RNA sequence: CACGGACCAAGGAGUCUAACGUCUAUGCGAGUGUUUGGGUGUAAAACCCAUACGCGUAAUGAAAGUGAACGUAGGUUGGGG
RNA sequence: GUCGAAUUUGGGUAUAGGGGCGAAAGACUAAUCGAACCAUCUAGUAGCUGGUUCCUGCCGAAGUUUCCCUCAGGAUAGCAGAAGCUCGUAUCAGUUUUAUGAGGUAAAGCGAAUGAUUAGAGGUUCCGGGGUCGAAAUGACCUUGACCUAUUCUCAAACUUU
RNA sequence: AGAACUGGCGAUGCGGGAUGAACCGAACGUAGAGUUAAGGUGCCGGAAUACACGCUCAUCAGACACCACAAAAGGUGUUAG
RNA sequence: GUGAUUUCUGCCCAGUGCUCUGAAUGUCAAAGUGAAGAAAUUCAACCAAGCGCGGGUAAACGGCGGGAGUAACUAUGACU
RNA sequence: UUGACAUUGUGAAGAGACAUAGAGGGCUACCUUUAUAGUUUC
RNA sequence: GAAGACAUUGUCAGGUGGGGAGUUUGGCUGGGGCGGCACAUCUGUUAAACGAUAACGCAGAUGUCCUAAGGGGGGCUCAUGGAGAACAGAAAUCUCCAGUAGAACAAAAGGGUAAAAGCCCCCUUGAUUUUGAUUUUCAGUGUGAAUACAAACCAUGAAAGUGUGGCCUAUCGAUCCUUUAGUCCCUCGGAAUUUGAGGCUAGAGGUGCCAGAAAAGUUACCACAGGGAUAACUGGCUUGUGGCAGUCAAGCGUUCAUAGCGACAUUGCUUUUUGAUUCUUCGAUGUCGGCUCUUCCUAUCAUACCGAAGCAGAAUUCGGUAA
RNA sequence: CGCGGGGUGGAGCAGCCUGGUAGCUCGUCGGGCUCAUAACCCGAAGGUCGUCGGUUCAAAUCCGGCCCCCGCAACCA
């Protein structure tokens, strides 16, 4: 779809409480790490013999995921998020339908 | 001419091979039977070429 | 014209255990439970016993924690006696 | 059929179970082979089949809901019994009456909307197609097509005023 | 084959439909008397070869719901319009 | 693999295999090396075999199909 | 099958990178670079 | 003698690895398989005027799309018909009259909507934040959707008010894990500090068999527990189809409907076709055909006797009693 | 999925690294050549250089994102 890069939602900053411009940007999940128990236990779990110990998922139905608006307050920095509806192709930047114009 | 249980070449509804017969030097004990280690086959057309 | 049964005798299949729910009966009651163990014995019984210990009397929070009366322990309504 | 040899056979010996041996049939390996036999694990597991032992009295069902790799099974609600508990004719009822609502089925309707559908009648084309009089005309005449008006015959589960 | 409402069989005998899980009647402790239901009353077979008005003769008659089949089309057969 | 003798064994290495050069800003483990760190650690370059790339091979496993234009009756196509 | 470490010691040539010096290009960073009193891998 | 600190031997790591090992290889279903999705869902109808309600019943639709097609406000009125204007005609643009929606409002369809919910212009993010209640499906669980509120921060408009996504009914996702935002709080339990980690509240990564295992075939070498809950014989219900038979009479038959035929229709019968079904039988009723032998039926090929002819005779055709 | 490369007339390859005018082969046409036919030569057209943006005196080219394809490795909801 298409959004704004600027945003004005009420803020939870403790001193803003208030509606505050926020900047937008698609939501990326982030390099896994190690070290957490999930990814210990795993090892010591996989390690050793018997093959593989958990599931590994194969039936995917899905083709889209949700497109998610994390938002930084240019005031307190304090960062929010929201979770927009499934769709194929997104983009942050923001043209402007025209009407007059032709197709 | 034998049955799958006794040979790689065994089975099927016709006498065939059924996959290349020509056998790699990693293959194991089992495994190799037919044409070890083949760098051509076919006729020996041309001379020795070593 | 679905299955078992030719006949007879004898055997033959919802039990025991650890932990539990409801109901019931019994005792004592903010307590409760002698029998792990100790004493004793007519001796695997019967009888007696401390310290402990579990459950209840306090719960709510992941937690660090905090912790049960404004009042005749409240008002209104219905209530057996 | 073969019958002087890829011949027949005794004794010895070697080869042991996912192993042997196989001129190859999954054949043979002690009447056992597409994985021998013996004991043990082992009362192996079965949503499936079969059976499941004395009498009388009282009560008395279900094949239906939702979820489940769910469809010969379970869980769950319901139907049933038992124990009762608090009260003592009432905050009751597979019923009627009165008053007040709701509904779009049966019927009915198409000279009402939508859709379908029979027949002619009357009109208009600067603007349908043709034949006649015309060099043509927004000239005229006859016919066919649609168009309009007032009618006419027959209809609808996904049409309808009522 | 699949549904709706209700009643049933399953789980249920008894009288009746000859016979039958489902129809009709009626639901059941052990007996006696009386009266009935549905069905019946020539004989089998308990009960009128009852009474009354008509119709039908069939060289394949007809004879009681569920239910155990018969149609279109025809007949100076016969009856009534 | 085929199955005496006789005779002949045609075309196809794209695919699956197998096998060879390694001339490699391709990929790539453990170790080892460097940077940041207070360390656990993170990052980065580098890097064997193998894969990938490029040759050979069908008496390896196998495969041997369409379409268009054409010859002076048509039809058909030696030709393209 | 391939690599690493250990078994596992004793030496020279060529190549690769660091700390002493250095001619030519950008008070003082680097390359064409060359012998090391020294450290390092093929 | 050869090789030589390389082989080899030991451990770890990458590739290869049906030689071998273990395992898996949906469901519904007029039997199974193929097909399809009736599996998660949505509109109209079946549906029998509350609700509910089945079929692999009927017509379809969904895994999306939208920074506006979301929110607020203002102005205007649509489709179409008629009459007119250079190029300009049936379709360009312009004017008027008529015009209850006969247009449009993303898609499927049904409701709804006209000084709007339609078309154009202006401003903005109310598609925000905090947790509760409630409707639907229902177990009065979850999920999705929605309703009306309460406490903040705003948008628009003069203001009343409206605004918690899309005019409504579909448009979607638990546990564990990982990861992000927030709280910068609790814990790391002999005492401290700092990284690291674990906790707390709200999201994301997804299970389409959609209340949510991690999963390829073959068996004609086969096995077991069962099923007549389920197919392939017979039998039973049915008779589309098969076969046979009627009624009517436009016509053929030179002429003439009916000697013999007979269109368009229509009414039946049979169970000697094949279907449809799944009642019996899966702790088994021996599934082709032929041979042999008996008996039964009539819808009669011949033989008996007859009726009719487009029957001169001959031959033949139609029909009756007759197995 | 982590890294990496490619997309140029109707079809197929050079030109990318060089930042400076887009070349060649087949196809189409016209002209030339031969007394003709064929063949052979020459010229016209043919690639928004996949899309958008940035950098530069200047971008098909270098870089970022997107569409498609390809190579090795990886993958506890
Ligand atoms: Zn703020």
């Amino acid at each position: 779809v298409n959004v704004p890069k600027t945003r004005k939602t009420y803020c939870k900053g403790k001193t803003c409480r208030k509606h505050t411009q926020h900047k937008v940007t698609q939501y990326k999940a982030g390099k896994a790490s190690l070290f957490a128990q999930g990814k210990r236990r795993y090892d010591r779990k996989q390690s050793g013999f018997g093959g593989q110990t958990k599931p590994v998922f194969h039936k995917k139905a899905k083709t889209t995921k949700k497109v998610v608006l994390r938002l930084e307050c240019v005031k307190c920095k304090t960062r929010a998020q929201l979770t927009l509806k499934r769709c194929k192709h997104f983009e942050l930047g923001g043209e402007k339908k025209q009407k007059g114009q032709a197709l | 001419a034998m049955n799958p249980v006794d040979h790689p070449h065994g089975g099927g509804n016709h006498q065939h091979i059924g996959k290349a017969s020509t056998i790699s030097r990693g293959a194991v004990s089992g495994q190799k039977a037919g044409l070890i280690a083949a760098r051509r086959t076919g006729l020996l057309r041309g001379s020795q070429k070593t």
